[PDB]
């Protein structure tokens, strides 16, 4: 998120990391992207543009919100 | 001799009847005190293929 | 067990009793129809829900009605 | 002959004849008035 | 007429056996035993599959469910004009006579029989489900 | 900030999707097979 | 003209499509001798193609950027801009034929209903009666209005069956 | 005593019944009251058994119905020969068969449909045919449209004779039951006359017409200057020049000097290098041997003399310690039940139609048939489909017999009775075999798909990764290939090039070459085993449980075709033997769809292809071996890649295949409406529509009714097979004609 905000036109949003022990070394490389950091899935939900539009700018902001909503649940 | 005349055409009034608002012919009316004494015959068969049914005097009206 | 019910529209044709493949019905003396007999359902616990009785019923609407209910080894017609 | 004409009056026969007539009529029209898109 | 007693040592029709016979239910829950008298040895069809020869005089067979017994009862009565009777047998030795319950086949009206599950109304006179709602359990307007 | 360690997935993914399912299935199957007193 | 469309007569795409179509037919007409039956057939298709492109343009059809004729279905735009032979007139032509079939069939069913075995007259068609009604169907529209005004076209609800409700 | 017995003037020839629809049925003759009557009339039209309980009357109806079929087939053949004489490019194709495409259907120029008249060659424009008639006519030695026209007229004379025979043997001289029950006599005539005489006569035509005419055609002689067949039949010197042994006449035959006829009766094997088809001399010696073999076979059954065998005696004699009474009762069942005969005949005839597809493709019997890939693919697929349908029909009529003609009094402790007594063992064991095949066949494809997606190709089942080689089939191929030198010394070459050896090329295209079998072949052969085993499971179960089951003990009383026994016992939907045939059709379609797809890809990938300088280029470049081991491989490299021809056919002569391709996808989806729905919903919807018709006084006397449950199932399966098979048909023909 802190990299997508810098270049939202060319950076692909990451949904979450992929931990699959059935993967082969080629699959690990094919799914490694979005600043590398290991195999990850790109997000098509639109939360990156949404949170960015509403003022979210840092992972600290995202972390705090997560805690709040967990408390609300 | 209670009931409609034999051979007369009457319209069914029983709501759950296949011939509701339809006209049939009075085959016979049982003078004995049966719950449904009017035997009516219809040209169109029902979903079961039956073309006759018994109705009470109130369930039938000349039409 | 399935709920089997007989209605006053019964004409005492006995067709349902002859069609039943599990002996759930029988004919009992009656005074409401010319046949002086009406169908009864004293063994519904053996009913499976085939609805053959309803197929045999010639009245409009049906005088015998089957309502599928709680399922048992007999209701599911299980030989195991 | 009367029974034969009754057989020729049966639903399928009449349908074949009527549809053959209607198809033919439409085909001939497009044969003499080709590519009819508008009135 | 009196309730008949099932003689379990009755001769069984000649049959080499099949794979459609009784299962573990016969030993844990219950099984059914049909009995009839034959005036002549006649080959017949086992409702469980296969041909079998009925023996002269007494005959006894065991089926897994009541429907199989009544199915054989239908064939013997309709084709051979015989009059069979069947019972439900529990694994504790208890026997329960089932058909004909009063010795008179159900289709033939018989005295003493008391009506059951009969409604003094036509189906079109049943109440709307809204009336039988919030009762002890799921029920139909017909049950009331 | 509220960041789990790198081994998190190496442990969380195994537990959630294999171990926990087995535990859940075990207790659930027992309850269904249990009969009313 | 309307919707930003352009007359097929002035569309360049319409002209290119006609050339493209004739060039396919010509590339094939070559492999055959001049009088060969194949050659005669390809020539008649080329003539029919030329007549179609010309007839469509003369009819004043409008063409989109695809160079294909588009049909105007608004009664107002069609009448004011000369496009009524595209959907309006066809509509009244079909409605007349379709009502013709319906009114004749209804007249047949009503006639056979008063017979001994209506079901028999539906599997075996009373041809003479059917032909008579077929010819008398030309004036169906006026007959349908006269039935609508006498209250004989519809059935009384009291005589029509319905479910319990 | 075997003898001709008939009844005179049994049925009057009047149109009285023609005007009384449903006259044949006691229930239908009353006339229609609802729309169900119309369907019932057509559905019960050819069910004579249900019409009458008289076997003699049923047998007479069957005999005349067969003459009607034979007349229909003759008209069909006359049309094909007529269209070859008046609407075809056969004479031009005879001169240039390697370039001109066979065409025998020309369309009228209307609504722009003339585009379908493609440039097939030879100065002709029409639809390209794939029936293989041009190659059959060339093999027969036809060189003129006059011969095709004369055969067409002959076929119509034969069709008129067949229809006459049908009317005569039903209304004038109807054979009695005893006549039809002469099975021993029928087999003797069908083996000796129909088969042996038919083969002998054909050998006559081949030796006196097919061999010299085709030898001259292969030598390069123009079809116009070839001697007419009669010239060869009335002159021995011409035949002697072409075949020296003809100068000796028929002396060598009666003197047992058969070796002299070695020039026309041969055992070459392999393929004619000029045409790519089997040697006609080999086909001639074959039909002569077939004729002799079948003439002997037709002298085995006893008739009106003591010599011969009694089928009842033979059957009653074959009994063993494990099978009780044995084949007792079968003679009575197969002489009093047509459904029993139809079951066995449909089973073998379908299995045969499938065997013809494999044998005709591997050993191409007609000249220039092998390099015509459109015709080759069409023939194999067509005969494969006919076989599968007949096999499913065999199942249905076996169940019809079990439900209507089975009598326990005649089947006590016999093979039939003992089979019904262990039906649960049979179905349960077959059930497990089906589950084992499914996992070990389709599970392998899933493993490969997952391993490839996970980027682990070394963990896949392939000719480069883990290998599953069909060793047994590889050994058989090697044995058949080396056969000529050891086990078949006289034969010059092996029966087919598929076994191995050198490839035969005609017109620059591969006629036939060796077909290699690897892991992908091993995997698809096991899918076939699974699909066939499962289809058998459904059909067999439907037949063995047709009379009764643990769920329903009186299924036989309910009949063969019945919707269910109600929602009781949990639900008894589709318990009838007819419903098993309904389900069997879907699996038969699934099996054969996979079989024909396998054939098309394998042939386009490893056999068919242009032969160039130092190398053969196949149509798909040999991608079957490395692309047919995954479902993704099948979907991408077969369906998606080869659908390009049908999807890009618009604006051309194959445009019809594109339209049919879409129309077929439509019919298939339209079937799902009937297959997933129930009549209860439709009946109610019709009720509201009927209301509108009642309101406007336009309601029909014949009450509209939703289709019966069984009709709903029958309509659904019909549209499913029609749509699905037609879709493959359009895909196959467009693809093959374009890249042929
Ligand atoms: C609702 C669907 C629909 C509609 C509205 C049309 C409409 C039309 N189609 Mg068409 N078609 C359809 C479905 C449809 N089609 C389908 C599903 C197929 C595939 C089978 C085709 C295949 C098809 C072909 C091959 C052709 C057409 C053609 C035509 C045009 C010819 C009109 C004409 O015949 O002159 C007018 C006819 C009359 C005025 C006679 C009226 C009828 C009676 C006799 C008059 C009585 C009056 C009182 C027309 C505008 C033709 C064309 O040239 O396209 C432009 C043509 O070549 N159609
Ligand atoms: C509905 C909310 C939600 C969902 C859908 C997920 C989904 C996922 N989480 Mg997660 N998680 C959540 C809430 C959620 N989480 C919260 C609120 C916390 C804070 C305690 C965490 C902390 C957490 C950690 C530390 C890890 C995951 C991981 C994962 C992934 C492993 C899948 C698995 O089954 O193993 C484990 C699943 C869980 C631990 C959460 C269970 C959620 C399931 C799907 C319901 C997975 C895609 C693992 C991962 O990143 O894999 C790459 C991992 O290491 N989660
Ligand atoms: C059935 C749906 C439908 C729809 C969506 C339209 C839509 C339209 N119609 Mg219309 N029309 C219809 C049915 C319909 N029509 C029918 C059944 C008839 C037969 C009588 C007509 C006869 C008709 C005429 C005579 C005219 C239109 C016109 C128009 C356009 C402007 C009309 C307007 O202002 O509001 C929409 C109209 C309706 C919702 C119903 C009918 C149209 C009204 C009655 C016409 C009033 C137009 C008015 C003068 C506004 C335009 C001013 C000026 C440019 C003429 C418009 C796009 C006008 C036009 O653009 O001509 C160039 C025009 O004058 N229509
Ligand atoms: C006399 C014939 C006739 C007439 C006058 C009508 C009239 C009507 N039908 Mg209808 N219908 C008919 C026959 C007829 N139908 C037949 C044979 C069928 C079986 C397919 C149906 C099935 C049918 C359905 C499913 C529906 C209607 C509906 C309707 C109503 C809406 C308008 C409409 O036509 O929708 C379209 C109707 C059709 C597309 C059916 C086409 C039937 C053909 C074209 C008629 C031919 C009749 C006969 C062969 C001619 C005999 C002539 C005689 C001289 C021998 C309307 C009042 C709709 C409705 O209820 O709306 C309220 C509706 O949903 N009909
Ligand atoms: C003018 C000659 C003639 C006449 C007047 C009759 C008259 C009669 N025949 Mg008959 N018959 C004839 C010729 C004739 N037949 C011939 C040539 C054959 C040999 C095939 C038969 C074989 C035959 C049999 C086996 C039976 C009769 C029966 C009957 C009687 C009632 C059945 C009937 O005809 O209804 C009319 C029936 C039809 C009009 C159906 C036509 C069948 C044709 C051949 C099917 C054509 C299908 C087509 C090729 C493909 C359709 C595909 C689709 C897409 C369009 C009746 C009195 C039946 C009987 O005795 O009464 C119980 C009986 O079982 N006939
Ligand atoms: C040499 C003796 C002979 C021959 C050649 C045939 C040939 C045939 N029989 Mg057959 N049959 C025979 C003796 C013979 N039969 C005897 C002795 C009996 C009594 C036991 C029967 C009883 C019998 C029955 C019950 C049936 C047949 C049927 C058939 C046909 C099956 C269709 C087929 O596969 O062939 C393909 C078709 C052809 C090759 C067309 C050529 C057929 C021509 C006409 C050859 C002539 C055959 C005929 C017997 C010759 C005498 C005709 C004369 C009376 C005018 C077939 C043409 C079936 C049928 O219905 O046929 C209508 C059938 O059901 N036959
Ligand atoms: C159905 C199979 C068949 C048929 C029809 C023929 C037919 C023929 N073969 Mg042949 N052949 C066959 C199979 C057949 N073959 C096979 C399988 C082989 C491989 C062994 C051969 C190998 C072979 C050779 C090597 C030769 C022939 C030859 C011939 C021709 C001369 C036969 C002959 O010499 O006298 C045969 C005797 C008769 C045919 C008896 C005739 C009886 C007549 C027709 C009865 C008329 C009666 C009537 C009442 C008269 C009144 C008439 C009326 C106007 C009043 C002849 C047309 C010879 C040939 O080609 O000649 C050029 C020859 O060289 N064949
Ligand atoms: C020699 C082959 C043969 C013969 C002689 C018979 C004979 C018979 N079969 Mg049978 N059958 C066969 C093969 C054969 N079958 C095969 C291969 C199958 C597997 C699919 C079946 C499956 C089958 C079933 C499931 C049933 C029969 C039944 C019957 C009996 C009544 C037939 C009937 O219902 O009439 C009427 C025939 C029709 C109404 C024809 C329907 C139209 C067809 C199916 C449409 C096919 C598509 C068509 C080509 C589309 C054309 C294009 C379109 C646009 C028009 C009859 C004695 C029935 C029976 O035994 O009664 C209990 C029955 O239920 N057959
Ligand atoms: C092949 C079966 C060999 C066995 C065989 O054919 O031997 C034949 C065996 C010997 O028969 P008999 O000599 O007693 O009598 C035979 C007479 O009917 C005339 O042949 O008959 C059987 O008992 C079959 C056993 C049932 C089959 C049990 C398993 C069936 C295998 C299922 C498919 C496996 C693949
Ligand atoms: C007489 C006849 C029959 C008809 C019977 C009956 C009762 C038909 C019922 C008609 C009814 C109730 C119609 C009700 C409302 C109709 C309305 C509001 C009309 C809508 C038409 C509109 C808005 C026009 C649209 C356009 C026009 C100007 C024409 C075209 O340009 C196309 C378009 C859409 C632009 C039987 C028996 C079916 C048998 C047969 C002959
Ligand atoms: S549903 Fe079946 S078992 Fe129950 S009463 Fe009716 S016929 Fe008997
Ligand atoms: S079938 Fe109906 S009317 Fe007849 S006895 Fe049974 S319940 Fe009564
Ligand atoms: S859903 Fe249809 S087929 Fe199944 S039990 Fe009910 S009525 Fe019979």
């Amino acid at each position: 998120f802190e990299q997508w905000v810098t270049d939202p036109v060319h950076i692909r949003p990451i949904a979450h990391a992929i931990w699959d022990p059935h993967f082969g070394q080629p699959a690990v490389e094919a799914f490694t992207r979005g600043g590398a950091s290991g195999p990850v899935n790109i997000s098509t939900s639109g939360v990156y543009q949404w949170w960015y539009t509403i003022g979210m700018r840092t992972n600290q902001d995202l972390y705090v919100g997560s805690v709040f909503l967990a408390l609300v649940s | 001799e209670v009931g409609p005349k034999r051979g007369s055409l009457v319209k069914i009034l029983r709501p759950e009847s296949y011939w509701f608002n339809q006209v049939g012919k009075v085959v016979s009316v049982d003078q004995s005190g049966v719950r449904y004494p009017v035997v009516v015959r219809f040209e169109n068969q029902n979903y079961a293929g039956v073309t006759t049914n018994n109705y009470a005097l109130d369930e039938v009206v000349a039409a | 067990a399935h709920i089997v019910k007989i209605y006053d529209t019964c004409i005492g044709c006995t067709q349902c009793v002859r069609a039943c493949p599990l002996d759930v019905l029988e004919m009992v003396p009656w005074d409401g129809c010319k046949a002086s007999q009406m169908a009864s359902a004293p063994r519904t616990e053996d009913c499976v829900g085939c609805k053959r009785c309803e197929t045999a019923c010639p009245t409009d609407f049906l005088s015998v009605r089957v309502y599928l209910g709680s399922e048992s080894t007999r209701s599911m017609g299980l030989s195991y | 002959m009367k029974d034969f004409t009754t057989y020729l009056s049966t639903a399928p026969v009449i349908a074949t004849i009527w549809f053959t007539f209607t198809a033919g009529l439409l085909i001939e029209i497009n044969r003499y008035f080709p590519d009819p898109l508008v009135f | 007429w009196t309730v008949p007693t099932l003689n379990p040592d009755t001769p069984s029709p000649i049959f080499g056996g099949s794979t459609g016979g009784l299962l573990r239910k016969a030993q844990t829950e219950e099984f059914y035993v049909i009995t009839w008298e034959a005036k002549k040895e006649q080959i017949f069809e086992m409702p469980t599959g296969g041909a079998a020869i009925m023996r002269q005089g007494p005959n006894l067979l065991k089926f897994g469910k009541k429907e199989q017994c009544l199915a054989l009862t239908t064939q013997l009565r309709n084709k051979f004009k015989l009059t069979p009777c069947f019972y439900r047998v529990f694994p504790d030795g208890k026997v329960q006579y089932l058909h004909p319950a009063d010795g008179v086949y159900p289709e033939k009206v018989n005295a003493g029989r008391v009506g059951a599950n009969q409604n003094m109304r036509r189906i079109g006179q049943n109440v709307n489900p809204i009336k039988v709602k919030f009762s002890g359990r799921m029920m139909s307007p017909a049950e009331i | 900030p509220f960041v789990p360690p790198s081994w998190a997935p190496s442990v969380f993914v195994p537990l959630t999707g294999l171990v926990l399912p087995a535990i859940a299935m075990a207790t659930l199957f027992v309850y269904i097979e249990k009969e009313a007193p | 003209d309307i919707a930003g469309l352009t007359p097929c007569s002035e569309s360049k795409a319409y002209a290119k499509l006609e050339k493209k179509e004739l060039k396919t037919l010509e590339k094939r007409l070559k492999q055959y001798e001049a009088d060969s039956a194949p050659a005669v057939a390809l020539k008649a298709t080329m003539e029919r193609t030329k007549a179609r492109f010309a007839n469509y343009a003369k009819a004043g059809l409008l063409c989109g950027n695809d160079g294909l004729p588009h049909l105007i279905a608004d009664p107002g735009l069609a009448l004011k801009y000369g496009h009524a032979g595209e959907v309006f007139i066809p509509t009244f032509g079909f409605l007349y034929v379709a009502g013709y079939i319906g009114y004749v069939g209804r007249q047949y069913l009503i006639a056979v209903k008063g017979e001994a075995k209506p079901t028999d007259k539906e599997i075996i068609i009373d041809v003479p009666l059917a032909t008579k009604l077929a010819w008398q169907g030309a004036g169906w529209p006026l007959a349908a209005v006269q039935e609508l005004q006498r209250g004989t076209l519809l059935e009384k609800e009291e005589n029509i069956t319905v479910s319990p409700r | 005593k075997v003898k001709i017995a008939v009844d005179r003037n049994p049925v009057e020839t009047s149109f009285e019944k023609w005007a009384k629809p449903g006259h044949f049925s006691r229930t239908l003759s009353k006339g229609p009251n609802t729309t169900t009557w119309i369907w019932n009339l057509h559905a019960d039209a050819h069910d004579f058994d249900s019409h009458t309980s008289d076997l003699e009357e049923i047998s007479r109806k069957v005999f005349s119905a067969h003459f009607g079929q034979l007349g229909i087939i003759f008209i069909w053949l006359s049309g094909m020969y007529f269209h070859g004489a008046r609407f075809s490019n056969y004479e031009a194709w005879l001169s240039d068969p390697t370039h001109i495409k066979p065409s025998a259907q020309v369309v009228w120029p209307i609504v722009g449909q003339e585009i379908l008249n493609g440039d097939v060659g030879g100065g002709f424009q029409g639809i390209q045919i794939t029936s293989g008639f041009f190659q059959l006519w060339r093999a027969s030695g036809i060189t003129s449209e006059l011969q095709l026209y004369t055969t067409a007229i002959g076929g119509l004379v034969m069709a008129a004779a067949m229809f006459f025979a049908g009317w005569f043997h039903y209304h004038k001289a109807a054979p009695k039951l005893e006549w039809f029950q002469n099975v021993e006599s029928m087999l003797n005539h069908h083996l000796g006359g129909l088969l042996g005489l038919g083969s002998l006569a054909w050998a006559g035509h081949q030796i006196h017409v097919s061999l010299p005419v085709n030898k001259l055609l292969d030598a390069g002689v123009d079809p116009k200057e070839i001697p007419l067949p009669h010239d060869l039949l009335l002159n021995r010197a011409i035949m002697a020049d072409l075949y020296p042994s003809f100068a000796k006449g028929i002396a060598p035959f009666f003197t047992l000097n058969w070796s002299e006829y070695s020039d026309f009766l041969t055992f070459k094997g392999g393929l004619n290098p000029v045409t790519g088809g089997l040697w006609l001399s080999d086909t001639a010696h074959h039909h002569v041997a077939i004729a002799v073999l079948f003439l002997v076979a037709g002298h085995m059954y006893r008739t009106n003399w003591g010599i011969g065998h009694s089928m009842k005696e033979i059957l009653e004699a074959h009994r063993g310690p494990f099978t009780g009474e044995g084949h007792v009762g079968l003679y009575e069942i197969l002489t009093t039940s047509w459904h029993a005969q139809l079951a066995i005949n449909l089973a073998l005839f379908g299995s045969l139609s499938i065997i013809v597809a494999h044998h005709m493709y591997a050993m191409p019997p007609y000249p220039y048939l092998a390099t015509d890939y459109g015709t080759q693919l069409s023939l194999f697929t067509h005969h494969t489909w006919i076989g599968g349908f007949c096999i499913v029909g065999a199942g249905a009529h076996a169940a019809i017999f079990m439900v209507r003609d089975y009598d326990p009094t005649n089947n006590y402790n016999n093979l039939l009775d003992r089979v019904i007594r262990h039906r649960d063992a049979i179905i349960s064991h077959l059930n497990w075999v089906c589950i084992f095949l499914g996992f070990h066949s389709f599970g392998l494809y899933i493993h490969n798909d997952t391993m490839s997606a996970l980027g682990r190709p070394q963990d896949m089942f392939s000719d480069t990764a883990i290998q599953l080689q069909p060793v047994f089939a590889q050994w058989i191929q090697n044995t058949h290939f080396l056969a000529p030198q050891l086990t078949a010394p006289n034969a010059l070459a092996a029966t087919s090039l598929t076994w191995g050896g050198d490839l035969v090329a005609v017109g620059g295209k591969v006629a036939m070459m060796p077909i290699s079998l690897g892991t992908s072949d091993f995997m698809v052969h096991h899918i076939h085993a699974f699909t066939i085993h499962v289809t058998v499971l459904i059909l067999l179960k439907g037949v063995l449980f047709a009379r009764s089951s643990r769920l329903i003990p009186d299924k036989a009383n309910l009949g063969f075709r019945f919707p269910c026994d109600g929602p009781g016992r949990g639900g008894t939907c589709q318990v009838s033997a007819w419903d098993h045939v309904f389900l069997g059709l879907f699996w038969m379609y699934n099996s054969l769809s996979i079989v024909i797809f396998h054939f098309s890809w394998k042939m386009q990938s490893d056999v068919w292809g242009t032969v160039t300088a130092s190398g053969v280029s196949h149509i798909t470049g040999g991608n079957f071996a490395q692309s047919a081991n995954t479902i993704n491989g099948w979907l991408r490299d077969f369906l998606w890649a080869q659908s390009s021809q049908v999807i890009q056919s618009y604006g051309s002569a194959l445009s019809a295949y594109g339209l049919i391709f879409l129309g077929a996808h439509f019919v298939w989806a339209f079937s799902l409406m009937f297959l997933f729905s129930g009549r209860g919903y439709w009946q109610e919807l019709i009720e509201s529509i009927v209301w509108a018709h009642n309101k406007l006084k336009v309601a029909p006397a014949i009450q509209p009714r939703a289709l019966s449950i069984t009709q709903g199932r029958a309509v659904g399966v019909a549209h499913y097979l029609l749509g699905g098979i037609a879709t493959t048909w359009s895909f196959f023909l467009a693809r093959i004609i374009s890249v042929g």
